[PDB]
């Protein structure tokens, strides 16, 4: 009964207002924590260069027109309210492809009486990150993820990391994906004074199995006959067939290696580089 | 931050060992833990790392199939099943937190003792070290207390109350052929020791033997 | 595994003398990024190793000016420029660059002064272990420095090396010397039956083996 | 006393009586100046089959207005507060180089706000421009693709755009890895369309720039070029072996299979050829 | 049920069901009415979330209608659509059997608060629609409860696990045959006499057919490295000899 009417003694618009950022004494910042919890890493598509992740972000401030005596009402100590009414930092990737920036679910928030709010919606974001694939498969892949408040600067809102490391508690085992470090860094700009954001790197690692045995021991296997066809006795006639199927098969797994490769010409794939060599060498060895 | 591990640990050749490592005071769950395996002797070498979060391990090539971590979420603890083990092995284990390509290995454990050898339980024990016969007197005389077949450590052994404690010497513990066998000695001067007694004292908390003997000139 | 390599094993300097170390890999250890990851370790007597050094290039939060490391893609060198008594201890190296990770083999490091003159005393066994049944004759031989020195022990003339435990401490602090025990442990039986004992110590700071002798019946 | 009690009553004041879809301007006669500016946070992608250039764009609106001015030392010193763009007027900017894509700035970000009546407004956009594709150097190739942005219901009379900058800004730009911009050029630029009788400003915007050719370079035109080097091999090849008929058709169908694959990466456009299909047309007929 | 992405996209009937004291009222009164139905935005609504979503809804959005009886009773059936992403263990393909599971649970509630309870043992199949392919062996449902790192208390959840099976025939009949009738060739060419000069060609061809099959079900199958598919083994044991 009585958190109805605190409820609208706390959201009365002629009261409280949503557009405006709470703040005291002459501008001062509004210090806002913010830490990252990895779910499970979903998927990785490298062709697109598009890594999926879910994602829960827990989000604390201070404010002060929220609060209200406690002894007053029946002694509560945190209440729930909706997202949407009450005001909100906004806290969003910039390098995020798909146009797809805030958040899904909007989720309720936990107000305590001195002031501090405590809130954390899930969220599942589609981040951008270069694809460094020189040691193909046995690489490690470096993706950054940025926040920002797309709408304010360092004169309102200051960024502050709770913890140095994403929390894992919540992970699951992703199978082909393996995590190895999360670091968490607040960046800052002294040119421009006003750009502040944080970049969570993630440093993954391939399990190299399921690659291997697909496409390595079929590659090796055909391509260990290049050096072969010449013990062929030539009166049989048909060092022509082999060679040329030879040929033939590298060139398919050329074209399939540079198929599943994210298209960058930046870089070779080690893979692809030997069977070149090995390709100009087969024909080489047809003439 | 803060790290906890447990007591020491004795059992005989074959069996299984497992020590925990606690942590508090950070994300517990977030980056690696390796352990240091360390030979009383010589050397640093690792017996590896595991992430509390996923079931992600990995081991040196030197000690695949001795070792198998194990981690927990709900309580803050890293176990170690341990294999057969041999009487090579036996040394100090370390525990320690650590992040790949960044800041790394700034706190450590504080090491675990653990002992393996075919032996129940002998105190320490009196036997003092007298001079020579034929001697020269010299200004100065050293002093000797021999302990013999005690196990496990540690012991102390010390002169009566600290007041010679200028020129001792306490070596490491040797074996003979099962047991320990530790001495200590010191200098003192020839004037002094036909008059002042002097009294070596045996401590031993792990079985509670407090022995000490009178030397007295031949 | 890429295996280190360090040098020297042992290199006593003296308090305030610059000391430099070299640390080499079997493989480069550079990561493609353009960053070396190595870890310099400083371990110490009886407690838990500490920092000084990570990201060589850069210096720990924590240590002071005195420490500094350099080296080009493949040479490593640990330089101090003043040892103070707290600098005593054990270097070690660390590699991040290939996966599993490795230390390095211990590069021991401690004070260096004068020589000194060794102190050789000789204990034949008391009344208790005869009646116990046993006889041990201890052989002390402490301020003594280098560590260059042996002992060797005779019955009647004859060398003995069976039942010879030898044990040396750590460089002391107060006086920055050696020690070294020689315990030989016969029966009674034996003891009876032969009739000269001689402990001798061979040492750079004596042309002459200084002996030290008892017999039985006298 | 508070900062925020201070604010809510000045949003709460110039919002009283405020109008969103009149053109706020002292006269009728007198104009705006609508600064406009462009900065590319990354290059998508370039489907030349298709046509279509998809860009991630910053568009920096920057104009003035008369009636949300205030003096900043009557409310506790505030110079700049911050509201949504749905409640003041916005200006339509619309590209109309369109193809299957956002003609507008549907995100609806905020806008800041200046004591003097000056307004600064960022929206973030996804644009899908049709340019044409010119491959005939492939893949040493240059793309020039333009977009045109202008004013939509209103004349050069009540509107002038005015580039904030010469060159496009690239001081947060993200290498796509295989596309690099080699210089981006915007135009003020007048025309006069059926409908009407004024004039109507727009701003092209044309992008020059290079294909890092390695990554094809690797891939398909050097096995094309390694094969093609067997058609006159087979003559030399003695006749009684039998097996020179083998060798030929293999070459033929290895190179038919790759031209008919290289037309599924290059447009089907009519107007010029590829220099790579002439050649192999050409090998196919020897 | 896409294996490759790892992704199970059900068509779900949620039926939530309690009371509360506000909107209790007299049907002695209003001449004897005891069920209206009203848009469920303008009452209450508990937060149900999945956990284990990727690439989909998190909600209940479509926003049905709700039932109201005299007592205080409501009752409200949203359906949706879900998108779980389930670890998929593919080692005797194609006689395989799937566990994924779906976990729903409150969101800003603790123990104390909201407690859930499962009202069917097992989950219904009246109006279940045969896909042709899957069919459901058994649906089991688990109350359990967990401790999070946010906060004190402890929070509930509700665990679907489906255990289903794959209809073996298509692949069976389109996939393994063929590769398994011509791995039967590979000691064929022995006994093929050298004179005529074409056992080269038997061989490659044969090798060339096994890699085309290899790099065919190197699609059907998801990119997980933690075991390997048997007929995956058998073809790279077939590719060496
Ligand atoms: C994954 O990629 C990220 C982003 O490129 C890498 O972070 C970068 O790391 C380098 C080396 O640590 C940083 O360079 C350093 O910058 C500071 C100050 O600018 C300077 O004191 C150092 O001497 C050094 O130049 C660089 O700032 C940083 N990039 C950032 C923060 O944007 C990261 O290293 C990559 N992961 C791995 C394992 O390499
Ligand atoms: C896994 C792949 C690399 C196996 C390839 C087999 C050939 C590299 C080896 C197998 C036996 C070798 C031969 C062994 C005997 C000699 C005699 C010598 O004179 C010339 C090379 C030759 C024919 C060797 C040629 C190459 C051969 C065929
Ligand atoms: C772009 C294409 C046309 C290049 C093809 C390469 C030929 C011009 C060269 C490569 C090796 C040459 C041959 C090398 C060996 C000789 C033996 C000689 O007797 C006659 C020419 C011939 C066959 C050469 C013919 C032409 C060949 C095929
Ligand atoms: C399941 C796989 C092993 C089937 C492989 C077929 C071969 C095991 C069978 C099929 C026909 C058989 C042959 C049938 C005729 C004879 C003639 C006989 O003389 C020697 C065995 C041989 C070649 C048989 C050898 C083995 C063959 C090739
Ligand atoms: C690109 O096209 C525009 C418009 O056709 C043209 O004006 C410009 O010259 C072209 N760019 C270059 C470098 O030729
Ligand atoms: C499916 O997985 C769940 C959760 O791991 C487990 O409880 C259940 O036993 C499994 N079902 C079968 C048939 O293995
Ligand atoms: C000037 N606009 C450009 C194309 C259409 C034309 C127009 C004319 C009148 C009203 N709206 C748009
Ligand atoms: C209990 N929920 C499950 C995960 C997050 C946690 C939570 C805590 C406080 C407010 N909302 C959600
Ligand atoms: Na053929």
């Amino acid at each position: 009964d009585t958190e109805e009417r605190l409820v609208e003694h706390l959201l009365d618009p002629s009261r409280y207002n949503k557009l405006i950022r709470p703040a005291t004494n002459g501008s001062e910042l509004v210090t806002v924590q913010l830490m990252v919890s990895l779910a499970q890493l979903i998927s990785v598509h490298e062709r697109e260069q598009i890594m999926t992740t879910n994602v829960w972000l827990t989000q604390e401030w201070e404010d002060y027109r929220l609060t209200w005596k406690p002894e007053e009402f029946d002694n509560m100590k945190k209440v729930r309210l909706p997202s949407k009414h009450i005001w909100l930092p906004d806290v969003v990737l910039y390098n995020n492809a798909d146009g797809m920036y805030e958040v899904s679910f909007y989720s309720n928030a936990v107000v305590s009486y001195d002031g501090s709010i405590f809130w954390l919606p899930p969220a599942i974001y589609k981040s951008a990150c270069k694809i460094e694939v020189k040691h193909f498969p046995f690489d490690q892949q470096n993706c950054t993820m940025k926040f920002r408040s797309w709408t304010y600067d360092r004169t309102e809102i200051d960024l502050v990391l709770k913890s140095e490391v994403a929390s894992l508690d919540d992970f699951t085992p992703s199978g082909e994906w393996d995590i190895v470090a999360l670091p968490g860094r607040r960046n800052e700009n002294p040119d421009d004074s006003t750009y502040v954001d944080i970049t969570y790197d993630f440093i993954i690692r391939r399990k190299p199995l399921f690659y291997t045995i697909n496409l390595i021991i079929p590659c090796v296997l055909i391509t260990s006959l290049a050096i072969l066809v010449f013990y062929l006795p030539s009166d049989c006639g048909e060092k022509m067939t082999l060679c040329i199927s030879v040929l033939l098969a590298l060139t398919v797994f050329l074209l399939l290696i540079s198929k599943i490769v994210p298209p960058t010409s930046l870089d070779v794939p080690l893979v692809g580089k030997y069977l070149m060599f090995t390709m100009v060498l087969v024909t080489f060895s047809i003439v | 931050v803060q790290l906890q591990q447990s007591g020491a640990e004795v059992m005989k050749p074959g069996a299984s060992v497992k020590i925990s490592c606690k942590g508090t005071g950070y994300t517990f769950s977030s980056y690696w833990i390796e352990w240091v395996k360390q030979r009383p002797g010589h050397g640093l070498e690792r017996i590896g790392e595991i992430l509390p979060g996923s079931g992600s391990t990995n081991y040196n090539e030197k000690f695949r199939g001795k070792a198998t971590f194990t981690a927990d979420k709900s309580s803050k603890t890293a176990y170690m099943q341990l294999s057969s083990l041999t009487s090579e092995d036996s040394a100090v284990y370390y525990c320690a937190r650590y992040l790949p390509y960044y800041y790394a290995m700034d706190y450590w454990g504080q090491g675990t003792s653990v002992t393996v050898s075919s032996a129940k339980t002998t105190p320490p024990s009196v036997y003092p070290l007298a001079p020579g016969s034929a001697a020269q007197t010299n200004s100065m005389v050293t002093l000797g207390c021999l302990v013999k077949g005690y196990f496990p450590e540690p012991v102390t052994v010390t002169w009566n109350s600290g007041s010679l404690s200028s020129g001792v010497h306490t070596f490491p513990a040797v074996l003979q052929s099962d047991l320990y066998t530790l001495s200590s000695s010191v200098t003192v001067p020839s004037s002094t020791w036909p008059s002042e007694t002097v009294t070596c004292n045996v401590a031993h908390p792990a079985s509670s033997t407090k022995v000490d003997k009178k030397i007295v000139p031949r | 595994d890429v295996l280190m390599t360090q040098t020297p094993l042992s290199l006593p300097v003296s308090l305030g003398d610059q000391a430099s170390i070299s640390c080499r890999s079997s493989q480069s250890i550079v990561h493609s990024n353009g960053n070396t990851y190595l870890e310099w370790y400083l371990q110490k007597p009886g407690q838990s190793p500490k920092l000084l050094i990570y990201k060589v290039s850069n210096r720990f939060s924590g240590v002071p000016d005195r420490f500094s490391g350099s080296g080009s893609g493949t040479d490593f060198t640990l330089k101090i420029s003043r040892v103070e008594a707290e600098d005593l201890g054990v270097y070690y190296c660390f590699q991040g660059s290939h996966v599993p990770w490795t230390f390095g083999g211990g590069t021991k490091l401690e004070i260096k002064r004068a020589d000194a003159a060794p102190t050789v005393s000789i204990f034949p066994p008391s009344s208790e272990q005869l009646t116990s049944g046993g006889a041990s004759v201890v052989c002390f031989l402490n301020n003594f420095y280098p560590k260059d020195i042996n002992v060797k022990w005779k019955i009647d003339g004859s060398e003995r090396q069976n039942g010879v435990l030898n044990s040396w401490t750590d460089q002391d602090s107060k006086d920055s010397t050696y020690s070294m025990s020689s315990t030989l442990t016969l029966t009674k039986d034996e003891y009876e039956r032969h009739n000269s004992y001689t402990c001798e110590a061979t040492h750079k700071t004596s042309t002459s083996p200084i002996v030290k002798s008892f017999n039985r019946n006298e | 006393e508070t900062r925020a009690h201070a604010e809510e009553r000045l949003l709460k004041k110039l919002f009283s009586g405020y109008n969103k879809w009149s053109r706020p301007v002292a006269n009728i006669s007198d104009v705006v100046l609508v600064r406009f500016g462009l900065s590319i946070a990354q290059l998508i992608d370039v489907d030349e089959k298709n046509q279509m250039m998809t860009t991630n764009v910053w568009v920096k609106q920057e104009w003035h207005d008369y009636k949300l001015r205030w003096d900043p030392a009557d409310y506790e010193n505030v110079t700049s507060i911050r509201i949504p763009s749905e409640l003041i007027w916005r200006p339509d900017i619309v590209l109309y180089n369109n193809a299957d894509g956002d003609f507008a700035v549907t995100h609806l970000t905020k806008a800041h706000l200046f004591h003097d009546g000056r307004v600064q407004w960022t929206p973030p956009a996804i644009y899908k421009s049709s340019c044409s594709i010119d491959v005939t150097f492939f893949p040493f190739d240059q793309q020039n693709c333009t977009m045109k942005f202008g004013s939509w219901t209103y004349d050069k009379a009540k509107i002038d755009l005015v580039n904030m900058h010469s060159r496009v800004d690239q001081l947060d730009f993200w290498e796509s890895g295989e596309w690099v911009i080699v210089d981006a050029v915007g135009t003020y630029n007048t025309r006069k369309y059926e409908c009407c009788a004024e004039i109507y400003p727009d701003i092209t915007y044309a992008f020059v720039i290079r294909r890092l050719p390695l990554f094809y370079t690797i891939n398909l035109i050097i096995p094309c070029l390694l094969i093609s080097c067997l058609t006159v091999l087979v003559f030399y090849l003695p006749s009684e072996c039998g097996e020179k008929i083998t060798l030929c058709i293999s070459v033929l169908l290895s190179l038919t299979v790759f031209l008919l694959l290289i037309t599924e990466i290059i447009p089907s456009t009519s107007l010029v050829i590829p220099l790579i299909g002439e050649y192999l047309l050409f090998t196919m007929i020897f």
